[PDB]
RNA sequence: AAUAGCUUCUUAGGAGAAUGACGUAGCAUGCUACGC
RNA sequence: GCGUAGCAUGCUACGUCAUUCUCCUAAGAAGCUA
């Protein structure tokens, strides 16, 4: 039962059992975790804990090595030694452990509880060992604050697919989207048991809900639904591949002329060809996977992956590969998941399509010529540990923007992240440099990326295709129905109603709002199928609608004002509050019911 | 062993004895106290080895026992399996014509060579060249054993398959001989 | 050899082999039910007997473990100790075993010998396992009361339904019934051979009996008769499944509306759908085997069983099923036995369709999606847990009607039975009724089912054609004038001296009476043939004669008055002391020396 | 993933024997208190 | 002269503890030869 000290790269034998990981120590670093720390449960191959009977001394500071068993001070064997002592831990390996100076930000690492940006602000700055150990141990922490939060019980029977939920009285209440599922246990007294896997959906009215749960169990009044559970494994493998370079190209065929609508991107389609690794930033709205596809093609036969990390992005992009490439192509994104659905193509489970397209929690583990991991402003440094594992490939590119909107990271309450810090992809890319630039955005009404110039950005962008018929009505909010935190302005909504019907070729809009349940209340009476920003942030369309909510911290980010504008090709209206912001958008709004 | 009645008279014995002492009456208490802790921790001897004793004869029993159980679990596994076999087997010959053949035969004995020779219903030739494969099963049907047969599937030494027009005279050498060709009686 | 306790389920290697069925007992619970009862053997993975030769003490309370086997207190060896000790006797797992106080009800069981109502009562109304033990305990005492008795030798055999054949000498006649199925056999010298299966029945007077058989293979006047047993087999599966309830139809795919006469079925057919098992009360005279193939239609994509107890319940399921059938059918049940002929229509071994009929008994390794059960007021403990054991199915439905009669019995001597202590369904379909009531009746006369809804129904079956001449003239009974130990009463008999005439349309009619001897001495001087109702439940006529007998609670008993009241078209007259029963039934009451 | 034979090593058990020490009983001898 | 008692010594038997030896069994890992 050996491993290497995280810090020292030693061979230990012990673990620290107050810490979350229990990550291997050695001697000496472990000592140093335990003695300024209030964590004393430290695991050899057999626990350090006292063996004498009902003797629960567990300060491993107050113990005894005996003769085969370690004791407590009262307890101890005639002759033994001390555990603890000038400075080390008897340990395997006791002499051989060099031990570092890297205390201090373990301890921190260690006792940190995350809900301050100290710990992302450190992670992504500290060393890859730790960086890995700190991904895991903020993952497992997140997970078991999942645990905190409550059961859901029935209260009525009324139907197969309308039931009244009932939260046990005095915790905290669990989002109702379908990110949530819970295994339904019923009590005789007698056979508690699982029934299956449920989630939920809430109606146009309350407390009734709609539902679906994977098996059709008949649903009794002695039934109830507790939270899934989840884990985490821990992984090895780098996060970012140390760079390279050479002179030549290998592994990789150039092309002589193909696809010349591709032309402006080939000066930078050989430098990639020439480096290890390397990234593009693209402004909203530019050229990006445009390139992607076009160096595809460059590189015909190269056998090239695809990842991402929205499922909405993933699916954008593997119909776009479908628009321009043979099939020949295959996205193997997801069987039996998805809530949100996704590809009906091509195989799942083959490893055999050249270009593969595949999802994070889905990746296999294969090799390939280059693969290409997109939208880095997502994903963590953990998620880059997995794409990063998984795969392996010759040439390495990612594509993203620091500018796009990032993780939720629902412990992060106090505080914001900088588009650097978002991982360290993300940092490289707010380094000396993104190392390769091309901005354009014309996918968008030139008008409103004129303005997007106006926004954050320090006006360096051109379009095409300006006009027409844009807007933004700020009408006051109305009463917020927030039955879940996120917002519900149907009053807003309450406006829409002279937009159902006066449009005469605005139909087929798609809908964008900023929290979760003003979409949902827009799924509720509905006129078209809409949207979630998260779900945006890589697709384009003819219309937009924007109903947005109260001045809340979470709907003046301009950033995601900029994801959700950007989305647009030749109409978008905005309803916010909007004190300050209209002066910001130049275009020519209106009013109510002036609408002609 | 504590739980033996001469364990608390000895115990009581020697207290009761250091307390004497501690009085320091004349020493015929001392040789009282020196017999009764003598025969104390005689019986004591006596019952502490009698323990020790029956401690091993119990684990002795104890694992006995295990071993016996083992033996009769996996005696029942196996005579299951050896009647599963025995029937799922007997249960695929082709019990027509051997019924024929067999009550055929003047006694109820026949060799048994014959048996699959005129019963069977297949046959896997095993060809390690070109020119035996010229020479015993060409084409698309052969002869042999006096009977017609005839090919269904050619299968090569990497369990594939190959069209029966592959093997030719100067197709000879990208076929990893040997060529397991099977057939069907007709 | 290693079991689970039949209370504690904890692994255990102890049997009580001074219990006839040797069940797996774990430590402490074996020694409670051998402190306390005449049960003084235990058998381990070896047997607990002094090893000693000539020590034949059997108790283990009297054994000493020595060197590696057990003596009597006599021939022990020094270093011995007693296998009784601290309430555990010794047997593998003796830290493990868990016990329980339960001994009570299991000592009963272990104790009562199925002679007594109170028996069967608890013995039906106790924990899972001991229910199948009792089960397979009683089904073995009946087993080897069968075998306590013997021979029987042919006198003469008159012809192939006509048989003269005495029964052992100086033995307790086995009585004329069908249940009792005889194995002849024919001694060469030299290899006495088994000649078959052959069933007896109380002719047209004494002492000639007819009689059917399995082969046409004539007997002799040499042959001699016992009748069939076998060894009662050990059981796994529940008596009854745990209720499962569904808000759709899993899986089961109907017709579209073919056979819409079945419309008043089909909206059970859904709840059959609904539920995952159920019941169905049927009294005589309804849609019975109607209902069933009409849901075999109305469920045609979906594998059925049909079953009952005798061959005479099974081909009377089978016809009319034959009927709305394709055929593309199975009833497949006997190759070798059925001493009277049975299914003639397909194969022996191919579990070829989806609809087969068969009885409990006899059923081979099948599946299918549902298994109904009627004749379940027959049925007891023991073919439930077959069944289970049999046919994992995934719908089950029990038909039947507890009004009906119980099993021969014969050990019950103190006291009766009651329906809802029959067996488990019955005791479901009492405490808490059918769940699905069938009406109604439609062959029997109406004035024979709303006239007698009044008795154990609750009024709530009705049928047609009331007329005609059904009244009930109660005689004063005589005194007992019983040649056999039954009563012959011949002055109830008096009433139909002056009868076989002024009945101009009634000549044709079936005299029935519940003792077998009042069926004998009126065939000795008769008219028309005589077929009490154990023959019957499965055949009908057009008028009848029942006369009653002496005033004991054999001749009241409701349940036989309503199986022998329901049994006719047109005509029916009840003569009886009567003295409230024709109370709760209403007709023109007439009086013997009158003919009005 | 065979039959058989030899040999090195390790552990547990049993049996036996030797040796030394402790304690109980009995046998022998001496010295001495007491009694006759 | 005897006995009770005590002490000391030698002898015998028994019952404990430790050391060694011997053999036999069982189980396991490795080698060589036909
Ligand atoms: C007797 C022995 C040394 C005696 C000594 O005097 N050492 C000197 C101490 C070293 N100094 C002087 C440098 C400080 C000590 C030192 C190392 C200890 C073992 C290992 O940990 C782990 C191993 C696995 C489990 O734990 C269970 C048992 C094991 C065998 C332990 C038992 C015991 O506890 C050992 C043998
Ligand atoms: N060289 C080009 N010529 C014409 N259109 C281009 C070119 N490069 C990119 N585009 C267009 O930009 C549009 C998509 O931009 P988009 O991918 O929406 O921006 P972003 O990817 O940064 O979020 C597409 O219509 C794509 O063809
Ligand atoms: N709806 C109906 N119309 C006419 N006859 C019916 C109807 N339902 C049932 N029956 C009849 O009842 C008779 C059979 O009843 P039976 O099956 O003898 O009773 P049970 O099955 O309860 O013992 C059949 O002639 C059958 O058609
Ligand atoms: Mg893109
Ligand atoms: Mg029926
Ligand atoms: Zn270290
Ligand atoms: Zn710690
Ligand atoms: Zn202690
Ligand atoms: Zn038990
Ligand atoms: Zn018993
Ligand atoms: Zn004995």
């Amino acid at each position: 039962a050996v491993g290497a000290c995280v810090l020292c790269n030693s061979q230990t034998s012990l673990r620290c059992g107050a810490c979350i990981r229990r990550p291997f120590l050695c001697c000496k670093c472990c000592y140093d975790h335990v003695i300024s720390t209030s964590h004393k449960l430290v695991l050899s191959v057999n626990p350090y804990v006292c063996n004498a009977p009902g003797c629960d001394v567990t300060d491993v500071t107050q113990l005894y090595l005996g003769g085969m068993s370690y004791y407590c001070k009262s307890h101890k064997p005639p002759i033994s030694f001390p555990l603890c002592a000038n400075g080390q831990v008897f340990g395997l390996y006791k002499n051989t452990c060099v031990g570092s100076d890297n205390v201090t930000d373990f301890n921190a690492i260690a006792t940190c509880d995350w809900t301050n940006a100290g710990d992302y602000i450190l992670a992504n700055t500290c060393t890859e060992r730790l960086k890995l150990f700190a991904a895991e141990t903020l993952k497992a922490t997140e997970e078991t604050f999942k645990l905190s939060y409550g059961i859901a019980t029935v209260r009525e029977v009324l139907s197969d697919r309308e039931l009244h939920l009932s939260w046990e009285v005095g915790k905290p209440r669990p989002p109702l989207n379908r990110n949530y599922v819970f295994t339904g246990y019923r009590v005789t007294k007698n056979s508690k048991v699982q029934i299956g896997e449920y989630t939920f959906e809430k109606g146009d009215y309350g407390d009734a809900v709609v539902y679906r749960g994977t098996t059709t169990y008949k649903l009794n009044v002695g039934d109830y639904f507790v939270l899934t559970s989840h884990t985490v494994m821990p992984l090895s493998a780098p996060t970012l591949v140390p760079q390279e370079h050479y002179v030549r190209i290998t592994g990789l065929y150039p092309t002589l002329n193909i696809s010349d609508e591709f032309s402006s991107n080939v000066a930078n389609y050989q430098k990639v060809g020439m480096q290890k690794y390397s990234t593009l930033q693209g402004p909203p709205g530019t050229g990006k996977s445009h390139f992607a596809i076009g160096l595809a093609l460059y590189y015909p036969s190269a056998r090239i992956v695809y990842t991402a990390c929205s499922h909405a992005a993933v699916d954008a992009l593997c119909e776009k590969a479908l628009k321009y490439l043979p099939i020949d192509k295959c996205s193997r994104i997801i069987p039996a998941r998805a809530r949100v659905e996704c590809f009906d193509k091509f195989k799942v489970n083959s490893t055999l399509e050249q270009y593969v397209f595949c999802t994070v929690n889905a990746l296999p583990e294969t090799t390939a010529d280059i693969v290409v991991f997109d939208e880095i402003s997502m994903a963590t440094n953990y998620d880059l540990s997995v794409v990063n594992a998984r795969l392996r490939a010759k040439h390495y590119v990612y594509i993203g923007d620091p500018a796009q909107l990032p993780a939720p990271r629902t412990l992060l309450t106090k505080g914001t992240l900088e588009p650097e810090y978002f991982n360290s992809v993300c940092r490289l890319m707010k380094t000396i440099g993104p190392d390769m630039f091309l901005g354009t955005c014309r996918r968008c009404p030139a008008e409103i990326v004129d303005t997007v110039s106006a926004l954050v950005y320090d006006n360096k962008l051109k379009a095409h295709k300006d006009k027409s018929a844009q807007c933004f009505k700020m009408f006051y909010k109305g009463v917020i129905t927030h039955d879940v935190s996120s917002a519900i302005n149907r009053p807003q909504i309450g406006v829409v109603r002279e937009f159902l019907t006066r449009n005469p070729a605005w139909r087929k809009a798609v809908f964008i709002s900023p929290y979760n349940s003003q979409n949902a209340v827009a799924s509720k009476i509905l006129g078209l199928p809409t949207q979630t920003v998260d779900s945006s942030q890589g697709s384009e369309y003819d219309y937009v609608i924007f109903t947005q909510t109260t001045e809340t911290a979470h709907s003046c980010n301009v950033n995601r004002f900029n994801v959700a504008i950007t989305r647009a090709k030749v109409g978008i209206l905005c309803i916010m509050s909007d004190r300050d912001l209209y002066d910001k958008l130049q275009f020519t709004s209106l009013e109510i019911p002036r609408r002609n | 062993f504590s739980s033996l009645p001469s364990y608390a008279a000895f115990a009581t014995a020697q207290e009761a004895y250091e307390q004497a002492v501690a009085n320091g009456d004349s020493e015929v208490v001392l040789k009282k106290l020196k017999k009764s802790l003598n025969v104390a921790k005689s019986e004591f001897d006596r019952d502490a080895a009698m323990q020790r004793k029956l401690e091993k004869m119990a684990d002795q029993a104890m694992t006995q026992m295990y071993k016996q159980a083992r033996s009769e679990d996996k005696r029942a596994k196996v005579t299951s399996a050896m009647q599963t076999m025995l029937f799922t087997m007997l249960r695929k010959l082709d019990n027509d014509a051997l019924n024929n053949i067999i009550n055929n035969a003047r006694d109820g004995c026949v060799p048994l060579n014959i048996i699959p020779l005129t019963t069977a219903a297949k046959l896997m030739v095993v060809i390690p060249d070109y020119n035996t494969y010229k020479n015993t099963c060409d084409g698309t049907t052969f002869t042999y054993a006096s009977a017609l047969w005839e090919i269904q599937q050619v299968v090569d030494a990497d369990s594939k398959i190959v069209q029966l027009s592959e093997i030719s005279m100067d197709n000879s050498p990208n076929l990893a001989w040997p060529l397991i060709v099977t057939a069907l009686r007709a």
